[PDB]
């Protein structure tokens, strides 16, 4: 099985609170390093996702604030396949691409 | 009236900082791709052909 | 059924009358929720101290009570993990759900296990603090006291030690004695944020709780720790703090008619704490095979170590970490005084690699302090003056550490060896340099396919000088050199940096491609 | 629908809502100095002696999101705060326990119960009627079924053997409502501001009952996350006050704590638009009368609820003042959803009253003769101040340290709860420096990166470092002379002197002593002024110009004016 070894590498993170989320499901074509902007307290990660079923390229940004959120964000590499649920953040009004916060995510590498 | 109005600092800081983060990341990714292609072009020729 | 009647309610104690075979600390039930413990009793009556309080239950003279005929035993439930409980087991804040099936019931005054059930303390306990892990080691089964003034960072040090067990399979128990509920909720939030909530319990007795609850909270915590130890688990217990426990015991004894002794404390205040702290240690395979590590906290007044309770507690534990107010005012965090701090276990509590790495650093630190306080004239002895003024300052820069920052044991050892080999001479008080080095080493030893094996070798076996030199020269130094030259501009012209890193292999071509692939800033071979 | 939206508002509500009216800059330019000053005083920003600066201050206050939110809500139909978990009043009972006094002493009386419909509970109140006057006795110890011991809440004159007493088997209760604002009472609810004793209209609540369904409810709290703005340069820059925490005011006698307390009351009521509760414990009669009169004069009396346990009252009555104040604050937060700033003075007297009550009831004294339940009682008082979904309860408590002995058990008990300590110095006051707050000794837990910016932390750290270094160098200056310093040391000393004198500020309440009008300085203005001073920009100005000003520009303007006058004089 090609996907047999991918099961042992699953990493799942979730929140027990339920908000309105944007669901992304696909491969990570390109992911950059992390930037610290709000007084070196947050983490900014630009993501390029090739979705599933349409194979279109979308660009998003991810924000991390806690230690566990940064740990979950650090698991995303190139060619990683993700089922990510992201809460929209109101800072996208000053951004070219939307800024999101990880609510639930499942990561396989 | 003229002397009263002045440039705000909160919204300016937020917007400026966000645009700086986006420009910095775009510039870094361009420089990374050019640097790597330079490394590839430095060690990419057959010895004998 | 009820067999006792309340006769008097004074001094916050209840005077039950009835004919029964009372025993010390026997649970007496006044309702299905409220119960107390017997302190003193005779052939016709007893004096009881309540542990609970109920709004709908109005205890009064003539009320009925049942003497259950059983000693005070704390029950163990599965949902203790990731929860705040009180001394009777009720879950004040919970993350999971209970099953109403008691896994065990532990007597609170369980006598300490005898000498033949013990073992030597030889396995490190990671506290996440470089100075503590390298100069003041803590072994699994040790009793280390954190003693100091108010607002100096004792609770921060204990929480840091309790955060470093995120991936070590060591249970955490935090007993709060007369603490504020705001701070306890904040600690719960920090536990959840730092991924150790599923591994930790918090026993709480607030400052306005019943005096019996505040007195018996540490014993209930120790009973839970003993339950966990009996199935071969390493338990790390923090008591915050034992001065409040001494005050609670004094209040309970004074209100019960016991005569005051030195400093108004009862006459047996030393026994109360010794029989409590002697329940920790390392036990043999036939008697559980686990360990219990205790980190009691004590507060001094303006540096007065010679206080009654602080000197009682120093003469019980295996060393002390003393937090200085002068260093805290000067801005040093964590403000730990190395001169007044001891660890009687010593290198016996360190791994072989850490013992090799941190050998003879306290002497160099004391020499540096002696020179700094007595420089006197500008006349200089030799280059050894610069040697000391360099290595001591490098060590001092290594001392500083952010709050809630966990620095791994092997990362600390590697930093010590780099310092001792002169690979930090270029430092000129640029915190980002050490931050970069620490992050690179941490990621390399945690995620790299070959770095993970290197870390396992460092943890298990004791390597010699030649193998360590090969390890440093052929993997660690190229990675450090590349990741330093790409972030610090002044390192290009730093004469010491070239003098030390000239012959190191350049690895920019591969680390570039690793960065462009989204890899972390320490992977050098691949992800395991 | 103006008629409909105004139909949901009482006339007093409209009067209050006239404050949150937006004024355009075109209109604002047309006001005079007198109208601008009236607007500033109404909005709590303090007097201003310049036109454009006053317009800028008014615009900055108006452009704030909270002010705009209030102004936008003021033109809408009234929305009522729905109280979740309100305070329930006491239940209606009858006098069910009857008895009489059988033993007398100083402050302690024994009661033997004859006709009881139910067994007596701890802490219940027995009422006695002597010469038409009502005396309350709180129960302490129940010796057996029909014999209890009690201590007086008030005055013990008129009690004797055989005085009949009756009880409802309930603890002491007081009448609480919104009408408590503007009135002065004692812990048990006796009127203290007029001889005819006009009653307070409200419901009877028991301050000793917390009304919690379970203990777990006491752990549903929100840890402090916000900083209260006071308008005082030193407090804002160096010692941020938590919102929902506790700040201690420490010092000897005459350092100036009460003036700070009055200033904070005024600033919270006017600028922050809230409700203030004052709880005096062991309050001197002269000081209480003076503070009441100045509260009436300065205009913050109608939004303050005063509780006074006087110095001459029995220790049992003095002990209950803090509990009554806490109960009033809990009512004003839970029932009305208003943030409350509770003031306590003096905590040392609360501890002393507790010790007195413990000693009177024949209990074994603890160390230094204090009560065995010292820390327990301090926790009981301080644990009901917190921050919940309904609002914030901020506490600012003044303490007296005897002989500057910070290791006294009362002080050690108090520091266990303080979230920010402000320590006053008698030497600094004697130098004429006011508010005479010691910046080096005091510290706040809210001066971190979790709550403040990088700029604020950097400015605070640099200020403290400069002040400590100049304090060190002043001794060298005094001994060896100002010439012995190096070139950098002279600049450091001058910057430190100007920094120290810039931290002084005139208060709007302290106009009685020096006659100087007060000022209100925002956090940004103080930060900018300190940043200007730290760079050495104003190093060409004599130090005497930096004393008792509001903002950095006032010194520059005064120096320029003096230089112009000097140039014209010759
Ligand atoms: N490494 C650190 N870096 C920065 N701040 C720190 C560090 N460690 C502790 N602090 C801060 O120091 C203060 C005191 O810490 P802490 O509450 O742990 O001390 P304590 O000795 O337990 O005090 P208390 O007398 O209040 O019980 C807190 O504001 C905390 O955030
Ligand atoms: N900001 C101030 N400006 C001028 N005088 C002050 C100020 N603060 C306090 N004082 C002085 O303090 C005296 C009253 O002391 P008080 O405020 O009762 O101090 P405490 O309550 O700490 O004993 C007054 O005579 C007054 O002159
Ligand atoms: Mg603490
Ligand atoms: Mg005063």
């Amino acid at each position: 099985n090609i996907f047999a070894n991918k099961i042992a590498n699953q990493k799942a993170y979730f929140k027990r609170d339920i908000k309105t989320v944007h669901t992304f499901l696909g491969r990570v074509n390109y992911i950059q390093r992390a930037s610290k902007f709000n007084d070196e307290k947050r983490v900014f990660r630009p993501l390029q996702i090739e979705l599933s079923g349409t194979n279109e390229i979308v660009d998003i940004y991810l924000e991390a604030t806690t230690y566990i959120s940064k740990k979950a964000l650090d698991e995303i590499r190139q060619n990683s396949y993700i089922f990510l649920e992201a809460k929209w953040l109101p800072e996208s009004n000053f951004l070219n691409n939307p800024l999101f916060e990880i609510q639930n995510i499942v990561i396989e590498n | 009236i003229n002397q009263t109005k002045e440039i705000d600092v909160n919204s300016k800081i937020v917007k400026t900082e966000l645009e700086y983060v986006e420009e910095d990341s775009r510039l870094r990714k361009e420089k990374i791709e050019l640097i790597q292609k330079n490394y590839d072009n430095l060690n990419a020729k057959p010895l004998v052909g | 059924m009820k067999n006792l009647k309340i006769t008097a309610i004074k001094d916050n104690l209840i005077f039950v009358e009835g004919e029964h075979q009372f025993s010390f600390l026997e649970i007496i039930k006044f309702s299905d929720k409220v119960e107390g413990v017997v302190l003193k009793a005779n052939d016709r009556s007893a004096i009881v101290a309540i542990l609970n309080e109920d709004k709908d239950l109005n205890l009064t003279v003539g009320s009925l009570a049942e003497a259950t005929g059983e000693l005070y035993k704390i029950p163990i439930y599965d949902n203790y993990l990731g929860s705040i409980i009180n001394v009777l087991g009720e879950s004040l804040v919970k993350q999971y759900e209970r099953t109403n099936v008691a896994l065990d019931k532990k007597y609170v005054f369980t006598e300490a296990q005898p000498i033949f059930t013990r073992s030597a303390v030889n396995e490190p306990l990671v506290t996440g603090i470089t100075v503590v892990d390298g100069v003041l080691p803590v072994g699994r089964g040790q009793k280390e006291l954190i003693i100091g003034d108010r607002g100096t960072g004792k609770t921060a040090i204990a929480l840091n030690a309790m955060l470093a067990q995120e991936n070590t399979d060591v249970i955490n128990i935090f007993i709060a004695i007369g603490k504020k509920r705001d701070e306890i909720v904040e600690i719960y939030g920090t536990f959840k944020k730092h991924n150790i909530l599923h591994k930790s319990i918090i026993v709480s007795a607030a400052s306005d709780d019943a005096v019996a609850a505040r007195y018996l909270a540490p014993y209930a915590g120790m009973a839970i720790a003993e339950f966990f130890q009996q199935i071969g688990k390493d338990v790390l217990v923090v008591m915050d703090d034992l001065t409040n426990h001494a005050d609670a015991y004094r209040e309970l004894s004074l209100l019960a008619g016991i005569a005051p002794a030195r400093e108004a404390y009862p006459g047996d205040i030393f026994y109360v704490h010794s029989s409590l702290l002697e329940r920790g240690g390392k036990y043999g395979p036939e008697f559980g095979g686990g360990s219990i590590t205790i980190l009691p906290i004590a507060q001094t007044l303006a540096g007065d170590i010679s206080g009654y309770i602080p000197t009682n507690l120093i003469s019980i534990t295996d060393g002390q970490i003393y937090t200085s107010a002068k260093l805290f005012n000067e801005g040093t965090r964590p403000a730990i005084d190395v001169n007044l701090s001891v660890s009687r276990l010593g290198s016996a509590a360190q791994s072989k690699f850490m013992a090799f790495a941190s050998s003879g650093l306290k002497k160099i630190y004391t020499e540096y302090k002696y020179l700094k306080r007595l420089s006197s004239f500008s006349s200089k002895i030799s280059n050894r003056d610069l040697e000391t003024l360099q290595k001591g300052k490098a060590f001092e820069s290594l001392i500083d550490q952010a709050e809630y920052e966990v620095i791994d044991y092997e990362t600390s050892a590697i930093l010590f060896l780099l310092l001792k080999k002169g690979f930090l001479n270029f430092y000129t008080e640029k915190t980002e340099a050490l931050k970069v080095i620490i992050g690179v080493i941490k990621v390399f030893l945690a995620k790299d396919v070959l770095g993970r094996k290197m870390r396992a070798i460092l943890v298990e076996h004791g390597i010699d000088s030649i193998v360590w030199n090969l390890y440093l020269n052929h993997m660690i130094l190229p990675l450090l050199k590349y990741h330093l030259l790409s972030e610090l501009q002044y390192l290009a012209t730093n004469r010491e940096f070239i003098k030390k890193f000239k012959d190191i292999r350049n690895d920019g071509r591969i680390l570039l491609a690793y960065e462009r692939k989204g890899y972390e800033r320490g992977i050098a071979y691949d992800y395991k | 629908d103006p008629e409909f939206v105004a139909s949901t508002y009482t006339e007093e509500e409209i009067i209050h809502n006239l404050l949150f009216k937006l004024y355009s800059v075109e209109q604002l330019a047309l006001f005079t100095i007198d109208q601008l000053n009236a607007l500033l005083f109404a909005r709590g920003l303090g007097l201003e002696k310049n036109k454009v600066r006053a317009i800028k201050s008014l615009l900055t206050l108006q452009t704030s999101y909270e002010f705009m939110e209030k102004s936008q809500a003021a033109l809408l139909p009234k929305v009522s705060f729905n109280p979740t978990n309100p305070l329930k009043p006491i239940e209606e009972k009858e006098f069910t326990i009857f008895g009489e006094i059988v033993e007398i002493r100083s402050q302690v009386y024994k009661i033997r119960i004859d006709k009881a419909e139910e067994e007596v509970l701890p802490k219940v109140i027995f009422y006695a009627d002597v010469n038409g006057k009502e005396i309350q006795l709180e129960v302490a110890d129940i010796f057996d079924k029909n014999l209890v011991s009690t201590f007086v809440l008030g005055n013990e004159t008129g009690l004797k053997i055989g005085t009949k007493v009756k009880s409802k088997n309930q603890s002491y209760a007081i009448k609480i409502s919104k009408r408590l604002l503007g009135r002065v009472i004692d812990p048990i609810g006796k009127i203290l501001d007029d001889s005819i004793a006009t009653p307070v209209h409200g419901n009877m609540y028991a301050p000793l009952e917390m009304q919690h369904d379970s203990e777990a409810t006491r752990y549903v709290v929100s840890p402090k996350n916000a900083i209260l703005e006071t308008g005082i340069k030193v407090i804002d820059v160096l010692l941020p006050i938590p919102k929902g925490g506790k700040t201690g005011l420490l010092g000897g006698a005459g350092v100036g704590k009460t003036v700070i307390v009055q200033e904070l009351i005024n600033a919270f009521i006017k600028f922050h638009d809230g409700v203030s509760v004052f709880a005096g414990i062991g309050e001197r009669i002269r000081e209480g009368h003076e503070l009441w009169k100045e509260a009436e004069a300065l205009g913050f009396l109608n939004k303050t609820a005063f509780i006074f346990g006087q110095m001459n009252e029995s220790p049992g009555l003095r002990f209950r003042s803090g509990i009554s104040g806490v109960k009033v604050a809990e009512y004003f937060r839970n029932n009305l959803g208003k943030s409350v700033l509770l003031f306590m003075d003096n905590i040392f007297r609360y501890v002393q009253a507790g010790s007195e009550i413990s000693s009177l009831l024949e209990k074994t004294p603890s160390a230094v003769g204090y009560q065995p339940t010292l820390f327990s009682e301090m926790g009981q008082l301080q644990e009901r101040i917190n921050s919940t979904k309904d609002g914030d309860i901020t506490s600012i408590q003044a303490m007296y340290i005897p002989a500057d002995d910070f290791t006294d058990p009362a002080a050690v008990a108090a520091f266990a709860h303080f979230d920010s300590t402000i320590i006053l110095s008698r030497q600094l006051a004697a130098e004429g420096v006011y508010p005479a707050i010691d910046p080096l000794e005091s510290n706040s837990k809210m001066l971190s990166i979790k709550y403040t910016s990088r700029e604020h932390l950097d400015i605070a750290k640099k200020t403290v470092q400069t002040l400590e270094k100049t304090k060190t160098l002043e001794d060298i200056i005094n001994i060896l002379g100002f010439d012995a310093l190096s070139e950098d040391d002279k600049k450091v000393v001058e910057v430190g002197r100007r920094l120290k004198w810039f931290l002084t500020q005139p208060f709007v309440v302290a106009e009685k002593f020096s006659g100087v009008p007060g000022k209100f300085v925002r956090l940004k203005d103080s930060l900018k002024g300190i940043k200007t001073i730290l760079d050495g920009d104003l190093n060409h100005i004599p130090v005497s110009y930096f004393s008792f000003v509001g903002v950095v520009e006032e010194i520059i303007e005064k120096f320029n004016l003096d230089a112009k006058k000097e140039a014209l004089k010759n």
